[PDB]
Formats: structure tokens, C-alpha cells, sequence
RNA sequence: UUGACCCUGUGUUGAUGUUCUAACGUUGACCCCUUAUCGGGGUUGCGGACAGUGCCUGGUGGGUAGUUUGACUGGGGCGG
RNA sequence: AUUAAAAACACAGCACUGUGCAAAAUCGUAAGAUGACGUAUACGGUGUGACGCCUGCCCGGUGCCGGAAGGUUAAUUGAU
RNA sequence: AAUGGGUCAGCGACUUAUAUUCAGUGGCAAGGUUAACCAUCUAGGGGAGCCGUAGGGAAACCGAGUCUUAACUGGGCGUUCAGUCUCUGGAUAUAGACCCGAAACCAGGUGAUCUAGCCAUGGGCAGGUUGAAGGUUGAGUAACAUCAACUGGAGGACCGAACCGACUAAUGUUGAAAAAUUAGCGGAUGACUUGUGGCUAGGGGUGAAAGGCCAAUCAAACCUGGAGAUAGCUGGUUCU
RNA sequence: AUAGUCCCGUAGUUGACGAUGUGUGUUCAGUGAAAUCGAGUAGGGCGGGACACGUGAUAUCCUGUCUGAAUAUGGGGGGA
RNA sequence: UUAGGCAGUAAAAGCCACUUGAGUCUGGGAUUUCCGAAUGGGGAAACCCACUUACAUAAGUAAGUAUCCUGUUGUGAAUACAUAGCAACAGGAGGCGAACCGGGGGAACUGAAACAUCUAAGUACCCCGAGGAAAAGAAAUCAACCGAGAUUCCGAAAGU
């Protein structure tokens, strides 16, 4: 699914709102991207489907902490 | 004149049979519904 | 992204020099190849 | 290459073009999982910061949808 | 289907047009499909409708295609 | 000679809850009354609150006054009259709100055993005609080309059964039949027809295109739910 | 046929081997558990949504997108 | 527990029992075909066909054999290591159920005497996940310079 593996950001629902204030349902999708992260400890690339925010989090926390978090959540990484 | 009911057993089973109902979520919903209603016959 | 150069880079700077780089440069080149590290 | 700004030519940013590879693409090739025209991983080639996607944004948009389209009236419409 | 069998539809033939292949187009949120295990002598759309003789004038409108100079113009930016 | 009623029996239409207001009745009275809750539970506790007891002004605020205005000779409203809580009733509000009735809209399901198209695998097509290309042997040409005879067996070819269809008429129309029968009629080796099994599903499919067909239903299937939609309309509305 | 006194019951009084449930201790083995006082966080920009509150002068909350502190000398709120 | 009992329709029949093995009642054991989550594979539910291992000698019998998740053991690619993969084992799960609960999605009719903001309504419905309840909960809360002290539910304030 369109779900960030790092953050959990999934598609949320909201309204489109015209000038006439007509509300149509819409979705707000996460800016999901796929990126291969080299993980030193495991001497491998790990391809993650993550939001661009997720990448920023991996830049702050490093891949090793994030991989740990994910594996705990039962992400298959 | 050819009327609408042109039975074959196989087509009856493959469409309305138990294993057909049980295969899908919405089919199981039907079986459960009929079982709740008290229907002697759950499937055709 | 602030990074510590673990070697001399053409323009960035010398070994042990702290420099802001674009996060792509760090993420995709400098850090993967050991030319720098995150300036935590 | 060039614009702004910065000081005293200099940096700091912005375009623009070329080149590059390292993100990313690959519905090229080969290897393995593997008895597999799926998929994944590996290798390599070709591309390459383009494409593509998310958020925002202008346009277009009967493709689709919800609706509106007055009253009087010597029927009603037309006219008034 | 059950008041219309026809001059209506189709048709071979014709023409315009899209489409360079991860084709266009269509189904689908997507993956994936059809197109096609095809590749411009192909595929899709549109009209015309065997065959013969032919198919005039108008590009103002509205499409579509092309052109970009200038004018107008969104998010954005944030000078005063 | 407008509607409805064949008849009888049975059933079938102004309700209920909550709040506002008016009236009657009762209690208490410048007071009246408690709510949840507690409770040895229709008692009794419980004063939170509500109404009344003051009005004027947009308001601050003032207050038997106040507001207006710079100020009223003024002027507006008020002053000077019993309320309150039960019970019963009349209205009203919110709820299906007197009962019955749409065409429709939406959501989730069920249907391609009919029919449309397609897919795969099987089958069917009496009998009779016509005589394409091609070939052969004679000609014939420089060689072609060309000619005759024979052969050959083409075709959304011809006639015509099965089969598929449905042009006309009559019957039938409370049918033998919710589309037929009888006499004729078209196609009948094909864009044919048929069996079995697959696939496509409702703003969806499928359509040699008729808005045709998608189970005797289709300008948006059927079922269930929202749902007692809504109905400024029609009907009906029961003793003296 | 219409029952205090016919019957079954009722009031009252008794009954559980075993099996269950409950509540207490007294134990065990876990769990709570995220470790270590909270940063991609608070706040911000854009788009939405929730708060009685329809973007209004609109505080507060949530966040799809883009950003991004301070860190008790600090920070949040008290409806612009 | 005690004079009758062998279910009913439902009579017959053959029987049993009579102070306690007649029977009945309660509890707990045993047995418990096939189908069904259905789980060895398949399947037109109540059927068909297996493998493994034991046994049998004949052509049978019994047991075992799902998937996933989690963990642990082994093995174990492409490249060394390794990882993926593969296997074994253990422990879970799956289905059903009227409502209540939390969450993910989410109408329209209708009302507005038309209608689009708005309403209906975060309702109906679909989905996921519980539990005997759930959820919430121990102030980065209110208040107002006085103070209060988590959450939930009920009465008022107030149709303000």
C-alpha cells in the first residue's frame, strides 16, 4: 500500500473545496519514493518505500536506528 | 418458445453452490445471513 | 546537511573540515563512499 | 557564460549551457534464489538528476456529476 | 426477443487523422492487462460507403496544428 | 351519464415523547417548586436550578425610574394589578406527527441457466445445379500473348429439405400459446448454424447501432437497506 | 363448575461426595516496559479536517506537503 | 432420587424393575461417521485421490502430513564472509455470534417550501480490531489575581 515504512504516513482523506465551497472528497497521498539505503552493519543496500519526510528522519537518526524501529513494528526489512 | 430457465446442474453448482458461496467474502455473507435467518437450504 | 570530511575534496574542503553540503551529495556520494560523515 | 547582491577582483545566491555519476529509470543482457517470460537479489550496458511520482498551483475540461431554466395568461406556447 | 426488416446498420473500397513501440488508445487508484508475442504495407479513432465520372469556392467563426516577439497571468517570493 | 363501493364479517386513520403557550382545577402564596441523586424507595432527604418579586437602555450602567438630547415645554417604555408547582384540556414546536400512495435518489449485495458480444472445445448442413482459376492436348507466337477441345471444381454462387429465420394474410386476442397456429415467405458452405463450458455486471456490460439486450422487466436490472424519502396533490377519516 | 385445608406447590426448615465460581491472603512465573523524562518534536508556510465555531478579527487541536526551535537562564496555554 | 421404566407421534411387541445397579436427575468421564474455519491435496459442501511412517501380505490397517505470524535450530545461493532462500521444531492465529465499544472509509433521499454553501450526517452502509465491557484518564487542564485539581456518567447553567 501507499504507506511509508519509516513514518507510517498513509493516504489520508480530505475535501477539495471550490470557490463556491463545494466539498468533494479527495485523498492526500504521502510523497512516497523508493530509495536504496546502504546499511554498513549488514553490508548491504536496503530498498525502502518511504516518504521524503522518512528520508529526513533517516538523515537525523541514521539508517541503523530506523531499521531497528521498523523491524520492531514488524516491517520486513 | 425457449424460456429463461435452461437448467444444468453444473452451472447451478458453480454459480450458486456452497463452495462457490464460500469462496468469496460476500458469498460467505450470504451463507451466514441465510444461516441466521434459519434457512434450511443455504445453497443451490 | 553539515558533514565532516574524512578526506580532501576538490572544492568542499580538507580532511576534518566541517562544511554544509546538499543532502543529496552527502546521502548519495560523500557518506556512502566514506569521503565524509554526518556532522552530528 | 551570465544576473543580482556582497564587500575588496571577491565571495553569496539565481538562472542558462555543457560535461559527469552517485540518487532514480530500464517493459536490454547475464548470474542466483529456481524445475519460474512473476518477483527479488547480484553483475553489466543504456539512460540520468531528466523522467516519474507526492504536495501546491494556473489552464483545459458535458468525459462525468449535481442542479437551475419565473409568474400572469379568456388552455398553454409566442407576443406583451 | 413481443406492432417498424427498411431507404436504417454492416460491408469491400476510399480519405483524414493519431500512433516510433514502455506506441497511441482502452480497462484499472495501482499492479497489471488488451493493443501484440504485432511494429507504420502495423495498430487506433473519425467520416464516406462496390464500381464509373468526379468531388468546385470560402481559413472570417469554432476546432486542430504551428509560431513565438510582446501584453496579460497562479503558486511562490516577500521590496516598501 | 362525475368519483368510490358486488355483499357480509373482521381489521383499518389526529398518536406518543419532549418543550413553549393559553385555559380549567387543586395546593401553597410574595413566594412557588425542587432536578439528578440518596433513600429503611409513591415517604423523607436533596436548593443545584427555574419562575415570580422592576424597569429602562445597543451597552456600560442607572433604577421607580430610565432612554433620548447640549437640554427638553418634551417624547418613548415603565412605575401603581399574584404568582408558582401539580393535574386535565386547547393550540404550537421537534420528531413519520392523521392514515394510505409515487415517479425517483443513495449504499451494499445478487444475476450473462434468457439475451448481447467474445473465448475454448465438439457437432450439423437431403438432393440437385452452375462451371472460376488452374491443367492437358491440339493449334498459334521470335518468345509471348492468343484460340479450341478436354479436364478441373471456385463461390459471403444457383434451386431446394433438415436447420436457422420471420416478409404477407387469416385465425387467435377471458388464446391451445404472457407472441402461437395455418397457408404462403427468406437464408440454407457461411459475416452460417448448433451443443457444452468459460468471460464481461448496472452509469456498468454487451450492441453489423434498434436506446436494442443484460432471466416474460431496461433513457440506467434485480434484491435488501437508508426508508415511514418527499408528496403545497388525490383518496379516506369510524358514537350521540 | 369457582379449593387456605384433594393434589403439586408456597412460607419456613434443611441438603453437595464430587465438580465449579468468588474473595482473601501466601507463593511462583510473567506482563506492565516505552527504559532512563521525551526533536524531525513544538512552532511555521501551503492544502485540508476537528473543535458548538461554515475562515471569519479566529485562538486551540490533528496533519498530506514543505520546513523547523528553545531546551527551566527554557518552554506551553490563558479565543486575533 | 425412588416405583415404575424401555423418547414422541403411537399404538402394539419383546422386555426390565419394584427399596435399590429398574429407571430418573445433576456433574464428570468414554464414544463421537461425514461435511463445515475445515487444515494432507483436490472438490459440484456432506465426495474423490494421496504421501510418509509403522505395521501387516497381499493390493490392507493405523497414525501423521494446511497456511501464515513469532521464536528457535539447523542447513544454505548469486561473490569471500554473509544474507536471501530452504528445512525442522515450538508457540500463536484463522471461523461463528443480537447488541454494546474503538478505529478505517462514508452516501443520498430529505430540509432549506427551487438550489449549489449549509442540512440530512459523520447518520445509513462497507471494512478492520477488540473486550466483558470498550474508550478515556492523572493537567504543557481550567480559572482569574481568588482558586480548582485525572477520566467517565447523570442534573442544571441553557436553547444561554
Amino acid at each position: 500500500s501507499r504507506v511509508c515504512q519509516v513514518t507510517g504516513k498513509r493516504p489520508v482523506t480530505g475535501n477539495n473545496r471550490s470557490h463556491a465551497r463545494n466539498a468533494t472528497k479527495r485523498r492526500f497521498l504521502p510523497n512516497l519514493q523508493t530509495h536504496r539505503f546502504w546499511v554498513e552493519s549488514e553490508k548491504r543496500f536496503v530498498k525502502l518505500r518511504l516518504s521524503a519526510k522518512g528520508m529526513r528522519i533517516i538523515d537525523k537518526k541514521g539508517i541503523d536506528t530506523v531499521l531497528a524501529d521498523m523491524r520492531a513494528r514488524g516491517e520486513n526489512v | 418458445m425457449k424460456r429463461t430457465f435452461q437448467p444444468t446442474v453444473l452451472k447451478r453448482k458453480r454459480t450458486h453452490g456452497f463452495r462457490a458461496r464460500m469462496a468469496t467474502k460476500n458469498g460467505r455473507k450470504v451463507i451466514n445471513a441465510r444461516r441466521a435467518k434459519g434457512r434450511a437450504r443455504l445453497s443451490k | 546537511m553539515q558533514v565532516i570530511l574524512l578526506d580532501k575534496i576538490g572544492n568542499l574542503g580538507g580532511l576534518g573540515d566541517t562544511v554544509n553540503v546538499k543532502s543529496g551529495y552527502a546521502r548519495n556520494f560523500l557518506i556512502p563512499q566514506g569521503k565524509a560523515v554526518m556532522a552530528t
